[PDB]
């Protein structure tokens, strides 16, 4: 038997949108006490400043010791330089969780924020697009247990589909992210008398929903035997033919650009997860698999996937 | 005095 | 430079569906002890009555002092008179939350209720059911009465149904303290207490429910050298004499809807009003003030017709 | 006036997919301390074994007494024998809640698990499909109230849609099930120093989401009372009860053999085949009895008989 | 001004076991057959299969007009009974088969009787008679009219054990696996029919389901004002209160209830004692009404206790 | 002949 | 520097006078032709009825097409139920303006109407002045309209040895809230307006009101300036702007000057002033260094007998 | 002639 | 005796 | 210490 | 059978030396033609400049197309700020390889460079290089020139205590990879950081500690065997495999032998070793009966001053 | 000719 080398290809839209500054406006909330929506100020609990007149600040509660609890959003306009790249992590702004002790029952249990902006096309027409951001709030009872007296926020994976040159695109929230780290969380825990700042990661791609680039196929389809059945018994990132490979069949196998899952029957899916700034202009992702015929004979081959960069004009 |  | 007046229009459907009376059935739940559903009765904890045999009451728990906690739903059939208007807040019924003290662990965590009716077209009926989802949080009872409160959360569920070869979508908006206009999607009731709230829904054309809306750019007809322009003020109404400063990219309430105008001229306008409040030749008016690069101001108006249309008109 | 017998029919797909074994991987989570994913082992807190190198176990927490809290999923590959019936409850695997006392703040708040398999379709072409499974977790504060100190998992009714013989199918989480019972829940409550195993029920049907088979109509369309009198349904019941005639249960959910019926006062009915298609015989009919009433006040009883037809996927 | 209070009751069900030998069946009597034979069952084509005794559990009759003789078969269920007769429990004593084949007119018995003998462990031999009326109907082109009807009787036998009486009692025939108990079978010609033969044994001189009685309105309070039951239902349904089903048979978990409008109820434990957990309680809800018309809902909780034979 |  | 919370309070009388039914008489006028004062009738141009024998209707003019111009006043006795509440908008009656086409020169130029009642039974009368302009009729219907102007008259009266003053507020398009003191009516048309009045303590009618300075309590070392004010609690934000503007609250208006001086006028009907009422405003201060600071102005609104 |  |  |  | 938790500890010194600027002089070479040493200048092939008059440049050869082959060393004085940290990668300078085509036979074969500085104690570090000016053919990879550097050291005294500076190797700037041989194409240059490290003692040895994990373990004449090791805490799962493989942690590498024997080498820069640091490994033991068991090996990584020992 |  002989496992022959495999070839596949996945395309990643690597273009960019011309975008206006983004404007945050807290629009709805349920069950708060003295809820204030306001533009940001250098006041002690004002959440700092930004370049718009929108109400990117919301507070609630009757301070029991000093300030009101609340939710901050400070756009990342100065850094985005009027551009929303596709297939790329995008800080839409920094969310702060102002967590202060307030008289019980005075916090909101929900709140929605709208982020609005224009999208210019080749002909200059501005197509206004708005993204809803939904938040579940848990202003917990304060006790001598500091961790159980923490407030939990939850952010939803909302999206907005918009048209650009007779083509659909979808902006989608990924979640929070400790600035500097990479972990993306959809829920935050903040201590009483403490603030919590996180980057709001979002990602825009082609289509009606946001889906990471992906490709599929079967490595055993070209392998040779008989009829003698074949089974993948090992897969690994890289070229490891000399050794051949054992294990990690049906495991998530990380490459340079994305992840692979190879099933025992040859079925694989590969998802480009990487930012496209990290995808070289002639990129190829290499995996090694090892197949086995019924007689028990091993055999190692390669699985090479081109990761192609395309423009929005291409498909 | 209960806080949240 | 001179800013030129801008004109828009938005259509809002102001028609009506013939609908039957509605029957509410609690169909599913998780994790109760001694969970019971029933057609409403004047029994002390029976939730009162209505005009169907559907089970709109659900209780749970092992009473520790008197009654069992639960949900109630009493339809608004009598007042709706066989009609669902479009683009109009509709009280489908009154939802009550019966929160009494129950022995720990006795409560559901979630429950679903159907709301069924028929919809007459041209003779004939079209049965339609809207699912209604609820997360329930029977909290541990402590000496902090606000913490010992129980929380309901309802979902923005919808049902799309056909009528005269056209789609319509009923959609839960939320709960409403009767008489207050405030919509919430979470309730907080104290122990030994009830909490009654209108259930606001709406039905509109399309595959989901979206508020009427229009969009455009005010600086397109504006005139300047080249020279770049910028919106630096926006206001509800006619304020040309003064001209306007601020509220660029702020939600601006009008008579019928909200406006947001961006610094580059882009605006969106959402008819939020009930269509009962939209007159026959209504026009929503906004004032903006533009600034060219030289620094010279200029004020114009944004007049947007709000047209009432029949379902047949589209 | 006379109510006339009424006929309807509903199609239920009763076919089968050839599927590979399935592989579970915990792929994501939020806010845990010392979080680890691993293929299951017979280590004491290892969650048991399975036939793959996927990571079906996940743990978190700094143990305050012995073991870390976490979740297990153990596929039902052995009993499914490479097959997914349509419109049939499928035990994809057994989900366990490993609830142990961990130091406060140590637990995730959410986690997600992939399930991957292939579908052989036609001429041995393997169509790989993955179902995402979402979970909210609430490691509650521990107090002297053992019910309040239980942890709540919540699972979501996710789906995945895939193609087969140029046709769409949708697999869909239904929920959790206490093994050997029949009740589906979407939230679990587990005691500390305890575990909680539940079947994970899913189903797969044709279309872009999973929708029970169903049919609709009106029983009074065919009833006679003249154009000078309006009719009203006043009773409905499962079975043949013409001799008695029927009172009550208008607009209530009425259980039959294969599904549930709701009959409205104005004649409108919907019938939903809820049963597993393993319970649906080859000449199945679901009979209900309604009783109509004309305006004069004169009663009359008839029958609604609905064929429940089994079909193959090829009939699409 | 009126309030229905909660009612407490209790009923004992004996959940013990008798040590019994294997059982032996003998067809002992009959009327009117032609060529009547009784015999120990054989693996022969029309022989009824085998059992472990020398008893004659097969009985045929008739002059075959096509092949085999009509008749009855009884094959004891000894292997599964493991020398044991639980009390207040459905017992499959054996499987009764009806061999209905076409026989020349006038050839059939009209009745027959079968003894079933065993011992009770010292060793008390006891016998239970089993009566059968038989109708070999004239065969015509109507296959449902050309069917044969057997009818079995609810005979019993009472026997002594540890100075205490017990009574075994025929319940009836059962389509295996269906729970339906009949007392008459219908078999097509050229066909057989196998039924479990269900019996039960309890204390006393006849077999009576365990049962308890009372009045719900006795502790109820009404100004003089007369009270009346207006609803009853299984379970706890106080939140709702209940309408209807007064004087209907109302099934619970373990038994059935009947509540009359004046408060009178009887409750019968029908369940096998294998289905009666320890600390078992049956719950019913009633709704009362005083003369003013004011409703009031309470509960009727009956403990269903498991007692040994020695207990009483 | 006649059967039963 | 830190701005400190400030506390004020104001009293609004929320009692009630037992009053009789009221009787209106048109008692004087200037320059009419064919002027008729009469108690209202169900005649076509008779102005409807009321519970009195007083003369609440007045017409003038020589009809050129049909009816005579005139004024109507129909008391609101039925709904007042023998009560005048204090510091509360009171509809004394409905004034109609009957504007018909009358030969040039036919109109009064002014007229006065008495309104009499008792207060349990001290009898009191309020004079009501009207300047009238029967315009020249032209093809411009807006210019052809007739203007009435009512005067903010009062009458002060004693009750339990205490002074009270009833006072005309103005006209009100019924069902609205707008008060006007001048009407314009098309010829061949009528115009009905509520006549709003109020009665309060003192020798004239004055909205309740309180005054102070928010900076008296604020801290700094030797120059403070108010730079923002707003209704509500907006400390988290702090406030910019609206110094020396009229700021609407729940119950009344506030004006805060840059030097800290504020006046607050309870304008609301007392029916809308709950017990234990408190009106909150936010100000932001600024010291000379340029450092901001935000505090609250919490003003009790009390109800007295 | 003229009206008012 | 815990209440919930 | 505190357990969860 | 119950594996017990293991406790180890290792000290790594995290102090610093005050040093002068450093001065490089190419002092010796073998077999060059027209060999020139000189202080670096911004002449085209002059190797750029630095802050003192040492001859840190060396060239050789009779150019056949333009410039002479040679080596350059530009010190890192501007960034070092008169400080040598201990147990820390130190960029002493940037070494460039000037490989141009020179007439066959024109290159040195051997060349040594001193690097001198003072320590607040004048000390010098010799640096050895073997050179391979290969023959130029149509195979540009074969025509490349190979330099090889030597892992020389110098030991010096400071407050009556010995320290040893030690060449680690070349580093492609900004990568982490250390090489001790360079290859450079003809008509091209090659610049690498020169990584060094200085620690206490008579040579430079990474900090390290040893022990046995089965020593505290409990078993019946029952024998034990390590069957898995992994970085981190993995008791829930228990571990399989990787016995006798090198296992990377946060701060260093571990090797656990099947008989329980372990060594752990702190490899990390101490700028990356936080206070209160602990490196955690999981092992899984096995008794003869075949019953598994998992425990931990927690090793404290302690920062010390030179004063401390 | 030859280079190095
Ligand atoms: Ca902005
Ligand atoms: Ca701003
Ligand atoms: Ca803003
Ligand atoms: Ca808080
Ligand atoms: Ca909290
Ligand atoms: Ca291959
Ligand atoms: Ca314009
Ligand atoms: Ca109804
Ligand atoms: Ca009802
Ligand atoms: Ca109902
Ligand atoms: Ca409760
Ligand atoms: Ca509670
Ligand atoms: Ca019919
Ligand atoms: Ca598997
Ligand atoms: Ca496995
Ligand atoms: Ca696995
Ligand atoms: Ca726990
Ligand atoms: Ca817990
Ligand atoms: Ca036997
Ligand atoms: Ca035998
Ligand atoms: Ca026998
Ligand atoms: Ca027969
Ligand atoms: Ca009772
Ligand atoms: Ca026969
Ligand atoms: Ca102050
Ligand atoms: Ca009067
Ligand atoms: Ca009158
Ligand atoms: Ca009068
Ligand atoms: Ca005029
Ligand atoms: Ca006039
Ligand atoms: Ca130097
Ligand atoms: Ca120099
Ligand atoms: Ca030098
Ligand atoms: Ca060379
Ligand atoms: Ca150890
Ligand atoms: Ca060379």
């Amino acid at each position: 038997s002989t496992a022959l080398d495999d070839r596949g290809e996945v395309d990643i839209v690597a273009d960019s949108f011309t975008v206006s500054g983004v404007v945050a406006n807290w629009t709805s909330w349920s069950n708060g006490t003295n809820v204030t929506t306001f533009d940001g100020t250098n006041a002690p609990n004002g959440g700092g400043l930004d370049n718009d007149s929108g109400k990117d600040q919301i507070r609630w509660g009757q301070p029991a010791s000093s300030y009101s609890s609340g939710y901050g959003f400070i756009d990342n306009d100065s850094a985005l330089n009027g551009e929303f790249a596709l297939n790329q992590d995008i800080i839409l702004g920094t969310f702060t969780h102002y967590n202060y002790p307030v008289y019980s029952g005075g916090a909101i249990t929900s709140a929605s924020m709208d982020v609005a902006f224009s999208v210019t096309d080749a002909h200059g027409v501005l197509t206004p697009v708005t993204l809803k951001l939904n938040f579940d709030h848990n202003e917990t009872p304060n006790t001598n247990n500091p961790e159980a007296s923490k407030d939990i926020i939850k952010v939803g994976n909302t999206n907005v589909t918009f048209e650009n040159a007779g083509a659909l695109y979808t902006l989608q929230v990924i979640g929070f992210r400790i600035p500097g780290t990479n972990q993306i969380v959809t829920e935050i825990r903040t201590g009483e008398n403490a603030t919590n700042s996180y980057e709001l990661v979002v990602r825009v791609g082609p289509g009606e929903g946001y889906e990471l680039p992906s490709t599929s196929g079967n490595v055993l389809s070209n392998d040779v035997s008989g009829d003698v059945d074949m089974t993948v018994v090992g897969a690994a990132s890289g070229n490891h033919v000399s050794s051949g490979v054992s294990g990690s069949v049906g495991s998530m196998i990380a490459g340079l650009y994305g992840n692979l899952i190879l099933l025992a029957d040859g079925s694989y899916t590969y998802q480009v997860t990487a930012n496209a700034s990290s995808i070289p202009n002639d990129a190829i992702e290499i995996f090694t698999y090892t197949m086995k015929d019924g007689d028990g004979d091993t055999s190692t081959a390669l699985l090479s996937i081109n990761v192609n960069r395309v423009t929005m004009a291409d498909f | 005095g209960y806080t949240d």
